[PDB]
RNA sequence: AGGACCGAACCGACUAAUGUUGAAAAAUUAGCGGAUGACUUGUGGCUGGGGGUGAAAGGCCAAUCAAACCGGGAGAUAGCU
RNA sequence: GCUCGCCGGAAGACCAAGGGUUCCUGUCCAACGUUAAUCGGGGCAGGGUGAGUCGACCCCUAAGGCGAGGCCGAAAGGCGUAGUCGAUGGGAAACAGGUUAAUAUUCCUGUACUUGGUGUUACUGCGAAGGGGGGACGGAGAAGGCUAUGUUGGCCGGGCGACGGUUGUCCCGGUUUAAGCGUGUAGGCUGGUUUUCCAGGCAAAUCCGGAAAAUCAAGGCUGAGGCGUGAUGACGAGGCACUACGGUGCUGAAGCAACAAAUGCCCUGCUUCCAGGAAAAGCCUCUAAGCAUCAGGUAACAUCAAAUCGUACCCCAAACCGACACAGGUGGUCAGGUAGAGAAUACCAAGGCGCUUGAGAGAACUCGGGUGAAGGAACUAGGCAAAAUGGUGCCGUAACUUCGGGAGAAGGCACGCUGAUAUGUAGGUGAGGUCCCUCGCGGAUGGAGCUGAAAUCAGUCGAAGAUACCAGCUGGCUGCAACUGUUUAUUAAAAACACAGCACUGUGCAAACACGAAAGUGGACGUAUACGGUGUGACGCCUGCCCGGUGCCGGAAGGUUAAUU
């Protein structure tokens, strides 16, 4: 559900809170977690290589089952829960061997449904097939790659991909940028949409709850000195400059793809 | 067993003191100035060989050199190492 | 107001104590200039 | 419930006076702002000089900063005093 | 020594860090001490720090560091695997009383507890670097049960008052007692127990996970505090006796109850919210290899061990950081009384101090304060400064508004004390008794004692009752920025930065991008509802025309065009 809040407060005027009922309130299931320690957006040389990363609450890691190897083993949900690292809820599932494992949670997916994967399972949500076996205009999330490599496109909440064509060893995918890719037929993807899809509609409200989320603010190149940024300086608000990064790249329309490995995959650039 | 070389070696003196000759005639306690690398164990063991007394319990602290001035020469004493040696109530050292 | 040095003892041995000089050739290069030099106290170890 | 309200500790530093060979190389006194948060603080760690770090003042990086400090090139060069 | 004054959420007490003998005693007064000094944190000499249980060491890991091989790099080196370090976090155990000039949870007295080594008898499946469980975790909020602790009464001892009164519903003091052991309470959590089977937990597992059957209705875990014991003790007001008047020596009554009450404890609970909340060992359990009437394990018993290092003293400061015996700076713990919402504030307690130059005088002028005729902003760049307002309850409260606000708008009334209602009320607490009892730290009635506001009515004192300290000035028009935040450490706090929101643009994952000769690493254990860059800056109504220039994007014919040949 989709709240707004009253305004008793400033900073809660804007607020649009999105509340999900069905969410667990307990703990995450502890065997399927780790530690996940933050790096500030610094790397192994101590150098601040990302910007804008910094603070935010402590988060525990949830392993999610991208592979999703358990072929022929039927499982059922046994709940949704709220997954801290990702846009996507989960879904804490048990097979009938007395194996857990979390699930990025698909669009439909309640408690109590039944989940399988394999060249065998039916076609309906939360089931995992290799794409050579699924119909040509069916939708798809968490789509492998690599054949084995296990998911790695159209995982964050509300997206999903539609299998366009069936040629040869590839089929022809539409990813949500809108481009074209071919992708082996042996690859696995799951049915349906990622859920959780009014992620987007919610509204941070005031400048903490960025900063909840790890977000440190972000200072415009025009208000910085010439020494610090391309756009720095002048006696009052100046520009008379074409927009570039830092590192002086233009950053209006130039494009930075470059890599010739892959190009033999694309069909259609996204537009 | 420590060999009679290492107990002929551990005991260096009995200390003389006010606080000494009080542990002495009110906890039956002797005071010692003992090698600064003795254990309790071997300064028992000393003490029971040579002066033919039975040791209750050691305790032992290291009192730690005094700096000082010879000549406006700064200096420093050593640290050495004191034992209260509680004695068996009739020993009488 | 708070003066610069803010004594630890810990903190001084990691970033100025002999193991430190010993661990990298630059700091060694440091004990052979203050060797050198006749320095009677090479670090702030002792 | 709240980057909610009033207000101590705690954090800060808007005004005035004093002080300016100071009690103090930035403070005192009377008032002043925040005070469950984008809060504050202890201990330890990491980022190193055309480099870091910066809710951005060219700010800060040991009373030093439009390029730290120490040593070396080095007795730089000085149509100037 | 007697009086006076000052602090008392500190200017008292106890630690950590840091310092290192400054601690205690004797002796000395050159220098040091902003004066003198017989004194000292000064000189000189001697003395003083006692641990199985406190801390370190130790076992365990975090960030991070180092890093065999390894990958990478002119060399130096960089990264990183197995490992191995690294607390600020997890992991065994002791309390009260007494004692020194100076140490004490360390010494002594009394009473405890923990881990291991050996050896007895008993029973017996033991065993890991592997599996599982556990350890093991956020924020906010609410309330109940308590205790620390306090007040009053009772009790016991002492007292009869320098000046009117004071045998009384009078005054002063004390009324303390631990860990441990026994009890398992208020309360919190979870349904047990057994048999059969199983694509799971790297292999096996009797363990865990899962599926099913039978059976049962209380089992298990956690848990403050109370009570009992520890304790026929210790401590204890005081009294007597020494005194080298410094402090000891000798002896010691009462040691109950009610009420109030934490921010501490139950509580790592409970309720709730989104921003979704370490690790690893100790510990329990499972088995593998192995051993197989053994070693090994589980209980009770004895016996041995528990080392080493720190321990003085300062520690919001004259001992630490500030060149000083410097109005500065410095994390944690403890938390009495009266008034008070309070850890504010005033005055006090315990405890600690009067800040290492004094003595006079009572000019100008300076500093910090008090009051002020009449006037009341005429001052001034500007009401700068000052004066003022200030509490609680209740009445009452505008434009505008995003419907929350604005608002404590504004403005106004009441307020002390005494008596009555009511010999102290409503309320809270709650004993004896009686009743029941699946039998107790029980449940129901019961209402003694204790505690106790507020209200009204009546009187009464003063100029004045929120009397002190404490404690909003208010309103109208308007620029800018939405707001809370941030900033020029040390002349700028703002209209500057940030911000939620908006848009453009890049990026298909070995992502773009960034650090890096590289290996790699961050981005991210993320995947276009994502991530980077740029500009704008909540919200409302909106955001027009121009592609000639510069940039970016696409184009692929023609011209011009590198090395090469």
């Amino acid at each position: 559900a989709v709240v707004k809040c009253k305004p008793t407060s400033p900073g809660r005027r804007h607020v649009v809170k999105v509340v999900n009922p069905e969410l667990h309130k307990g703990k995450p299931f502890a065997p399927l977690l780790e530690k996940n320690s933050k790096s500030g957006g610094r790397n192994n040389n101590g150098r601040i290589t990302t910007r804008h990363i910094g603070g935010g609450h402590k988060q525990a890691y949830r392993i999610v089952d991208f592979k999703r190897n358990k072929d022929g083993i039927p499982a059922v949900v046994e709940r949704l829960e709220y997954d801290p690292n990702r846009s996507a809820n989960i879904a804490l599932v048990l097979y009938k061997d007395g194996e857990r494992r979390y699930i990025l949670a698909p669009k439909g997916l309640k408690a109590g449904d039944q989940i399988q994967s394999g060249v065998d399972a039916a076609i309906k949500p939360g089931n995992t097939l290799p794409m050579r076996n699924i119909p040509v205009g069916s939708t798809v999330h968490n789509v492998e790659m690599k054949p084995g490599k296990g998911g790695q496109l159209a995982r964050s909440a509300g997206t999903y991909v539609q299998i366009v064509a069936r040629d040869g060893a590839y089929v022809t995918l539409r990813l949500r940028s809108g481009e074209m890719r071919k992708v082996e037929a042996d690859c696995r993807a799951t049915l349906g949409e990622v859920g959780n899809a009014e992620h987007m509609l919610r509204v941070l409200g005031k400048a903490g709850a960025a900063r909840w989320r790890g977000v440190r603010p972000t200072v415009r190149g025009t208000a910085m000195n010439p020494v610090d940024h391309p756009h720095g300086g002048g006696e009052g608000r100046n520009f008379g400059k074409h927009p570039v990064t830092p590192w002086g790249v233009q950053t209006k329309g130039k494009k930075t793809r470059s890599n010739k490995r892959t190009d033999k995959f694309i069909v259609r650039r996204r537009s | 067993m420590i060999r009679e070389e290492r107990l002929l070696k551990v005991l260096r003196a009995p200390h003389v003191s006010e606080k000494a000759s009080t542990a002495m005639e009110k906890s039956n306690t002797i005071v010692l100035k003992v090698a600064k690398d003795a254990t309790k164990a071997e300064i028992k063991a000393a003490v029971q060989k040579l002066f033919e007394v039975e040791v209750e319990v050691v305790n032992t602290l290291v009192v730690k050199g005094k700096v000082k001035r010879h000549g406006q020469r700064i200096g420093r004493r050593s640290d050495w190492k004191k034992a209260y040696v509680t004695l068996k109530e009739g020993q009488n050292l | 107001m708070k003066r610069t040095f803010q004594p630890s003892v810990l903190k001084r041995n990691r970033s100025h104590g002999f193991r430190a000089r010993m661990a990298t050739k630059n700091g060694r290069q440091v004990l052979a200039r203050r060797r050198a030099k006749g320095r009677a106290r090479l670090t702030v170890s002792k």
